């Protein structure tokens, strides 16, 4: 609910990488928090974005993008090369409970740990 | 600001015990932690490192119960030496309990 | 896979070398714990040479991948305690 | 690559509910692999789909579908009532390097257990 300081642990491909997230309000057009690392220059930002909905039927969306980017010789500031764009959408109805509805999200919180996906996406192997 | 153990002393063989370990100010967020304790003949044990959020978990190669568990309601952890790393994400660690 | 010499003292007046030597990888991170036998233990310098502070500058230490090696100073203060070494990477990471 | 019988572990609002999964082969017409609970009646299995895809720029997406049934006192057959959606679509491009890949997975994997979203899903809040 009330949004705070969201710190991470023990992340990425050795688990010796941390990460914090400050908020960065909330868009009153379209309902979606923002979270983002304090780096040095804004844009470059690991920024990640959240927003729940109302109604038909509920549903909640996730949308987090890194940039990478590198200093080109022709001039001093850096410039953004590429991105890694992610989200989920999760899609609920009037009558789900609590319970099926934390289930899905522990079965993919779970599931992205796999050694399917850690193959499926660290080398992009298909099945 | 420091963090203490607590636990039995008697069990018997077969049976099973839960360690408990309260914080003191350090908000029990934020921070990853681990257990070891030592035998009297030698001091650096094991490691069961729990992430900072409940996630990434690894038990040491004698995993038979020994099951480690954090609830962020009292600050404390449950486990079935108490010590925790810092602030960036590493593997060694500072602080530590009795 | 760690390894330290054996226990000595030689005198309170010198320095005294400790090899931590490793056999699995090639580390950049290896971590010096001391353990005085009143309290649970006190780390010091690690990865590396960062130095924490509330342990003296007398302390140091150098090394690599499969190397390291710890040492303090001359007219070293009394209340010797034994010193421990661990590592980073290999998640048993003794 | 060679996918086998995923099995969870401790998911769901406790720990204390477990998960396998078994294949069920390889769709050739869009190369999407599929994986479901070993139910009783087909109808009511849930099912976990993975596609990753070829070039432009890469796409791997995971398609995590759940059905929950109750008897109508009409049939004797169970009839489904609802479902609880969710995918990821994750997108990255050619110059991907393998640690910046797996940062944004194990990012987004010990984000949903957040203490954000457990609050986000479990009860519907904004923030």
């Amino acid at each position: 609910a009330k949004l705070e300081t969201v710190t991470l642990g023990n992340i990425g491909k050795d688990g010796k990488q941390t990460l914090v997230l400050n908020p960065r309000g909330v868009n009153p057009t379209n309902g979606v928090a923002s979270l983002s690392q304090a780096g040095a220059v804004p844009a470059l930002e690991k920024r990640v974005t959240v927003s729940v909905s109302q109604p038909k039927n509920y549903k909640v969306q996730v949308k987090i993008q890194n940039p990478t980017a590198c200093t080109a010789n022709g001039s001093c500031d850096p410039s953004v090369t590429r991105q890694a764009y992610a989200d989920v959408t999760f899609s609920f109805t009037q009558y789900s409970t609590d319970e099926e509805r934390a289930f899905v999200r522990t079965e993919l919180a779970a599931l992205l740990a796999s050694p399917l996906l850690i193959d499926a996406i660290d080398q992009l192997n298909p099945a | 600001v420091q963090l203490v153990e607590s636990g039995g002393g008697l069990v018997q063989p077969g049976g099973s015990l839960k360690l408990s370990c309260a914080a003191s100010g350090f908000t029990f967020s934020d921070y990853g932690m681990a257990w070891v304790r030592q035998a009297p003949r030698k001091g650096p044990e094991w490691v069961a490192f729990i992430s900072n959020l409940a996630y990434s978990i690894y038990y040491a190669d004698t995993v038979t119960g020994r099951f480690t568990i954090s609830r962020e309601n009292a600050k404390n952890t449950l486990y079935l030496y108490c010590a925790r790393q810092n602030f960036d994400s590493s593997f060694y660690f500072d602080y530590w309990g009795r | 896979v760690t390894q330290s010499p054996a226990s000595l003292s030689v005198a309170t007046g010198e320095k005294v070398t400790i090899r931590c030597i490793t056999s699995t990888d090639i580390d950049d991170d290896m971590n010096w714990y001391q353990q005085k036998p009143g309290e649970p233990p006190k780390l010091l310098i690690s990865e590396g040479n960062t130095l924490r502070p509330g342990v003296p500058s007398r302390f140091s230490s150098s090394g690599y991948g499969t190397d390291f090696v710890f040492t303090i100073e001359n007219t070293l203060s009394e209340d010797v305690a034994d010193y421990y070494c661990l590592q980073s990477d290999n998640m048993p990471l003794t």
